[PDB]
């Protein structure tokens, strides 16, 4: 085959992530027009360090 | 992929030990000069992996005279 | 919100930004994302300048990268949305790259706080910076996106194929910032767990096209990157992802060979891959036929489907025995496109009768060669010798079927050099006669050999017609062809035993008869019912005519799937034409049968006001096949005149013209003779001009089948149905008549037709412009032409447009055949019609050529190429082209051999620098040796060719197919090495000091420069940044260490629950600016997991940063 030059593998990217894509997502991002867990762990950590600190070491 | 080695094949492995076929040789630890020597004629083509921390491998030498000499 | 849009844009323009600073309070996040929707309506309806708009770039910059730092996902996607809007020219996006705005941008990439609309428009802006200049994309963004899509498939990442396409999008025009992170290992490792076909290749194809340039070649490791791809085949202990569900782990393994397998058979159609995995190094093919010699019964199953998808052959079934998985790979097997409904005739006609071109050059054939020559070389053979004999029987049968259709291959399509030695096979013959090695290892080579002949057997036996309506006409092309060139009497008795054993005077009970020796009374030669005037044979006629009769309903209503259902139909033809052969005794039941006949005809069409509906019986039982009997009537010259004495072409005639039922036409379309001129062909050309359009479409396809079959003076009428099927008001009716006509001149003596009837092929495409040229190839109709100013009007034209148009349509041909494109089995990849190629055939136009001296610039082009762009590669692949296509006869060489440019093309062939160029020469030197003279100048330069037409299966060794290959196949494999492009205080203290004993500036790279804040106050008079609140510099500095800690990924939790000590004991360290500018740029130039750089991006999300928002709100007022 002859997917060498820069034109047809870009058409050939483009069609293929678009079409054969089960999410949505490409067919949003590749438009031709232009061409938290770490607040969990902090809260709990707070709570847990309020209990913590009672006794001397 | 280290628990998963349980066999291993000469093909695979080392293909120079299984094209031996004759060699001169001493199979190793018994050798006296008060005897006629046993030489290595034949190495089985597939080892066994003892299932440890260390894996150490079941090698099986064939002497001369007909007999299997196991190694580990 | 509240939109204007008919005021001062100055005015306008600063209150909007102004309201976007908004002093971060006192203004909600809804009239700010609805003020961002009123500041890109306005840079939408005006254009964008710095004069009209009464403000400079940066400060409209400052203010809409503070957009993408509040809380609201609305306001953000706004921001990055109304940023998108802005870059627009090279200037405005050096002028947003100089203040640190990637950060921003690759921080609203990679927080995944269920936001799927705000991460759009991120992923859209960095498209739009690659559309304008590609040479300056930031690292940020780089490293955001690697790392997304190198570990996004884990966390149930949604954007992971948004974010390859990206890259694979970038490593096109900017390779080195790709290949200093490590995005083309992400591309590499994302093609062994991804099952669909399309992203695989066209992510493979990225990673071909770098090897392919040289300048792109720098920037690929030699013989560990491309090679990966065959790693699960190679590693038979292959663990892909170091973490993974241990509960699926032969899912995953299947996901890997599926994917591998996709990966290995989309290297080997670009030419890039081909070069690259045939290395005469320790290459990446030897590695897989060295695994193949392995006993290991899951790897050896698994590439024999590589082998058998690679060659394009079909696989048999999975048993044991080779007389079972040899039925299923014979070519008459049954399809589902036959049968009546889909593809009646005609598409079983296009698989089992073959194509009429013997001298077309059928470029699948050439890349089939060099294949299969590649593989040969590294010893391929030998290694399915050796998976024939020592396996199991499951392998064995199915390495029996492949090297037999490779053998079968060698001998067809590979030089006489290359395959005179190949059918011997020592190492299987030594082994199947030595003696002294173990009986079993014997036996099964010589089981082997005897499967081997019985291969060959199948292969030189052919395909037979499935059908019988194809058999009738196959048998009626062949009996006309052998009369048009130019046994036992049984009087009484044993006709009379023969008779007495068939059991049909004896019971009158059906399916119960003895057929074969009904078939025999009925076939014998000499009894006809005219010369033996005997009352049994007259019970027994009339018995097999009152069982046949459809309104007797005994035959017409056995169902299809019978146990003897076409021995039936078989009996059926040769008693209606046994009741024939008395042509003057032979009428009373004739008559009768053809009545009752298009009686039930008549009745099932429609033609009667009772039902006019039986579509569900003539569609599922053997009532269908009274169509054949009227195609056994057609033939004689004595049946068409029986046929007419009843009304039978007129019940057809008015068949034609009804709408509902589309399946008849097909049935009589089919059945029907059109040998002589009579009443047959009208009913045909009925069809063909006033009938449904699917009935239409099928009556034109229809011509494969008497064309392919050699019916005799198809010239004469077939020609003129072709031509009159052109001006149909349907499109692909007329296309497909186009093709037929297109196959169909490839005889001379049908070309000679087409010409003396001038058509119209100017008013439709490019394949009718194709199939006019073919007229310059004879002298009578190049002179036709000649007169009118057309050739001189042509030449100008391929001169200045059509030379680089015809390498695009070989390439798509290409593409569709052998890629999975599909620009909006094995096909036959038929070269197209070259002007070039006509022109030289007949000597007029060949001095017509000559004296237009287009040879010399062409000759020129190949000896001077510049393959630096991607425009002159095409000139050149164009040239290349006209060259092969100008060198096809004899006349050609004679005056290519003037400047002498087949040396430069065959060192071209071997030692050039592009690679797809590398097999353009390969084809075009294929193409050369169409001729005697043209295989024998390329002896002398040590490349063979096939010396044989397709005329024959098995020429005898002493016009020609095109193909040309080298005598030593590593001659073109040659590959000059390019080097890789890379060959071109406090850490030691917090060892021994913890963090509350040492509590009893810290930025190391922080410049002018590269920071959020700083760069700001020397363009447009930021004021320096205030003293915070040696209590601070040394928590800059502990955040920074572990912050670098954290890159490592040896034990992250540690370093994790000290960020979170951190934030906790002092949440005001995360709210220096110029902190969060040094871990951005931290993040910028290391490699980061997902989840860590997740961690870090969103530990400075609840942070003020007032005093930016102040003094730019200050600055612009
Ligand atoms: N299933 C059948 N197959 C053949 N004939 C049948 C069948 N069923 C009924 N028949 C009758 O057999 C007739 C043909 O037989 P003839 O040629 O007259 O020989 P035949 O022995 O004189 O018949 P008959 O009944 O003795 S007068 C048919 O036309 C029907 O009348
Ligand atoms: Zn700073």
């Amino acid at each position: 085959a002859f997917l060498d030059n820069p034109t047809i593998i870009l058409a050939h990217i483009r069609q293929s992530h678009v079409t054969s894509d089960d999410t949505g997502m490409c067919e949003m991002v590749l438009i031709d027009h232009d061409v938290s867990n770490t607040a969990q762990r902090l809260e709990r950590l707070r709570k847990e360090r309020q209990n913590q600190i009672k006794c001397k070491n | 992929q280290l628990p998963q080695l349980t066999s291993l094949e000469l093909q695979y492995v080392s293909p120079k030990l299984l094209m031996c076929r004759d060699l001169e040789l001493a199979v190793p630890g018994t050798y006296d000069p008060n005897q006629p020597i046993i030489r290595i004629q034949s190495i089985a083509p597939s080892l066994q992996v003892i299932t440890s921390k260390q894996r150490p491998r079941k090698l099986t030498l064939m002497g001369s005279n007909g007999h299997e000499f196991v190694f580990l | 919100n509240v939109p204007l849009d008919l005021t001062r844009e100055p005015s306008d323009n600063l209150r909007e930004i102004l309201q976007n600073v908004a002093r971060l309070q006192g203004v909600s996040n809804m009239r700010k994302l609805g003020h961002l929707n009123n500041f890109t309506k306005l840079l939408c309806d005006i254009g964008h300048s710095e004069e009209k708009l009464g403000f400079h770039y940066e400060d409209i910059i400052i203010c809409l990268r503070l957009a993408l730092l509040n809380e609201a996902k609305e306001v953000r996607a706004a921001g990055l949305r109304a940023l998108r809007y802005l870059i627009q020219d090279s200037s405005i996006l050096q002028k947003v790259l100089k203040l640190k705005v990637d950060y921003l941008i690759a921080r609203c990439i990679d927080i995944q706080q269920s936001n799927e609309v705000e991460r759009t428009q991120a992923l859209r802006l960095v498209r739009k910076m690659i559309t304008v200049n590609a040479s300056l994309f930031p690292s940020s963004v780089t490293n955001s996106l690697i790392a997304v899509g190198n570990d996004g498939l884990q966390e149930r990442d949604r954007m992971v194929r948004a974010c390859i396409a990206i890259i694979c999008e970038l490593a096109l025009q900017n390779p080195e910032v790709v290949a200093l992170r490590g995005g083309l290992n992400t591309i590499l490792k994302n093609v062994i767990d991804c099952q669909l076909s399309r992203i695989n290749e066209a992510l493979i194809t990225t990673i071909l096209h770098l090897l392919n340039h040289p300048k792109t070649r720098q920037y690929v490791r030699a013989d560990v990157e491309l090679e990966r791809i065959l790693a699960p085949y190679t590693d038979f202990h292959y663990r892909h992802s170091p973490d993974t569900a241990e509960g699926q782990l032969k899912e995953d393994r299947e996901a890997r060979f599926l994917a591998s397998k996709m990966g290995i058979i989309a290297t080997f159609r670009s030419w890039a891959g081909i070069i690259n995995l045939c290395k005469p190094g320790n290459s990446g093919i030897q590695s897989l036929i060295g695994v193949l010699c392995i006993p290991n019964m899951e790897i050896r199953r698994g590439l024999l489907e590589v082998l058998y998808d690679i060659f394009r052959l079909p696989l048999p079934v999975v048993t044991e025995e080779f007389i079972e998985a040899l039925l299923s790979v014979d070519p008459g097997r049954f399809q589902d496109s036959w049968r009546l409904s889909d593809g009646f005739v005609a598409a079983e006609a296009k698989t089992i009768l073959p194509h009429r071109a013997r001298s077309r050059p059928d470029l699948m054939d050439n890349y089939l060669a060099l294949i299969l020559s590649a593989f040969i070389r590294n010893g391929l053979l030998e290694g399915l010798v050796e998976v024939i004999t020592n396996s199991d029987d499951h392998i064995s049968v199915r390495a029996t079927i492949l090297l037999g259709e490779l053998l079968h291959m060698a001998n067809t399509i590979l030089p006489h050099s290359h395959s005179h030695h190949l059918h011997c096979l020592p190492t299987l013959m030594n082994m199947a006669a030595s003696f002294d090695i173990p009986k079993e290892k014997r036996l099964r080579a010589s089981a082997a050999l005897n499967c081997l002949k019985r291969f060959h057997e199948m292969k030189k036996r052919g395909p037979k017609p499935y059908s019988l309506h194809l058999d009738h006409i196959i048998q009626k092309a062949i009996a006309t062809h052998q009369k048009r060139d130019q046994i036992l009497k049984d009087t009484e008795e044993a006709l009379l035993i023969n008779l007495r054993d068939s059991q049909v005077l004896q019971h009158k009970e059906n399916l119960e008869w003895n057929w074969n020796l009904i078939g025999t009374i009925l076939k014998w030669p000499n009894v006809n019912l005219r010369n033996y005037k005997d009352e049994q044979l007259h019970r027994f006629v009339r018995r097999l005519l009152y069982f046949y009769k459809p309104s007797s309903k005994l035959y017409a209503n056995l169902d299809l799937d019978f146990a003897k259902a076409k021995q039936l139909t078989v009996v059926g033809c040769q008693f209606t034409e046994f009741l024939l052969e008395s042509e003057e005794d032979g009428q009373g039941y004739l008559e009768d049968l053809v009545k009752d006949i298009v009686q039930w005809l008549n009745a099932s069409s429609g033609m009667k006001p009772e039902r006019s509906l039986q579509n569900n019986g003539l569609l599922t039982t053997l009532s269908q096949h009274y169509f054949l009997f009227i195609g056994t009537l057609s033939c004689h010259p004595h049946g068409v005149k029986m046929l007419e004495k009843c009304s039978v072409f007129q019940c057809l005639l008015n068949l034609c013209s009804l709408k509902n039922q589309d399946h008849l036409l097909k049935l009589t379309v089919s059945s029907l003779d059109y040998s002589r001129d009579g009443l047959a062909r009208v009913i045909l050309s009925k069809i063909l001009t006033a009938a449904t359009d699917a009935c239409r479409l099928y009556a034109t396809k229809h011509l494969r089948v008497l064309l392919r079959a050699n019916v005799e003076f198809f010239n004469n009428w077939g020609i003129e149905l072709l031509v009159t099927q052109l001006h149909d008001k349907n499109k692909t009716i007329s296309s497909e008549a186009l093709d037929i006509l297109d196959e169909a001149c490839e005889d001379k003596a049908n070309l000679h037709a087409l010409i003396q009837m001038k058509p119209a092929l100017s008013h439709l495409g490019d394949k009718g412009l194709l199939l006019l040229l073919r007229f310059l190839s004879i002298p009578k109709g190049f002179s036709y032409l000649n007169e009118r100013g057309y050739v001189a009007k042509q030449l100008e034209k391929w001169h200045r447009e059509y030379n680089s148009k015809y390498v695009d349509l070989i390439e798509e041909q290409l593409n569709e055949a052998l890629t999975t494109y599909r620009k909006p089995q094995r096909p036959h990849v038929y070269l197209p019609i070259h002007l070039y190629g006509q022109l030289v055939h007949h000597k007029t136009g060949c001095h017509l050529l000559e004296v237009q001296n287009i040879i010399t610039e062409l000759c020129r082009n190949v000896r001077t190429p510049d393959l630096d762009k991607w425009e002159e590669i095409k000139k050149l692949k164009a040239s290349l082209w006209a060259l092969g296509n100008i060198g096809s006869s004899n006349w050609g060489l004679n005056l290519l051999q003037e400047e002498n440019v087949i040396p430069d093309i065959l060192k071209l062939a071997k030692q050039c620098e592009v690679l797809s160029i590398r097999g353009t020469c390969v084809y075009v030197l294929g193409l050369i040796a169409k001729t005697k003279q043209g295989c024998d100048i390329l002896k002398c330069h040590n490349w063979d060719a096939v010396r044989h037409s397709r005329k024959h299966l098995w020429p005898v060794v002493p016009d020609y197919i095109g193909l040309a290959l080298p005598v030593d196949i590593n001659d073109i494999f040659q590959v000059k090495d390019i080097p890789y492009f890379q060959t071109k205080s406090f850490h030691l203290l917090r060892q021994q000091m913890s963090l509350t004993e040492i509590m009893n500036t810290g930025l190391q790279e922080h410049t002018d420069d590269n920071c959020l804040y700083c760069v700001c106050i020397e363009i447009l008079g930021f004021q320096p940044s205030n003293q915070l609140s040696m209590c601070r510099i040394l928590l800059r500095k502990e955040v920074l260490r572990l912050v670098i800690n954290l890159s490592s990924s040896v034990s992250t939790k540690c370093h994790e629950t000290g960020l979170l000590t951190i934030k906790e004991k002092y949440p005001q360290t995360f709210d220096d600016i110029c902190l969060y500018s040094e871990v951005s740029h931290l993040l910028s130039h290391c490699t980061f997991r997902l989840p860590c750089r997740r961690f870090i991006q969103e530990l400075f999300q609840d942070v003020q940063f007032l005093q930016m928002h102040e003094e730019a709100e200050a600055v612009l007022a």
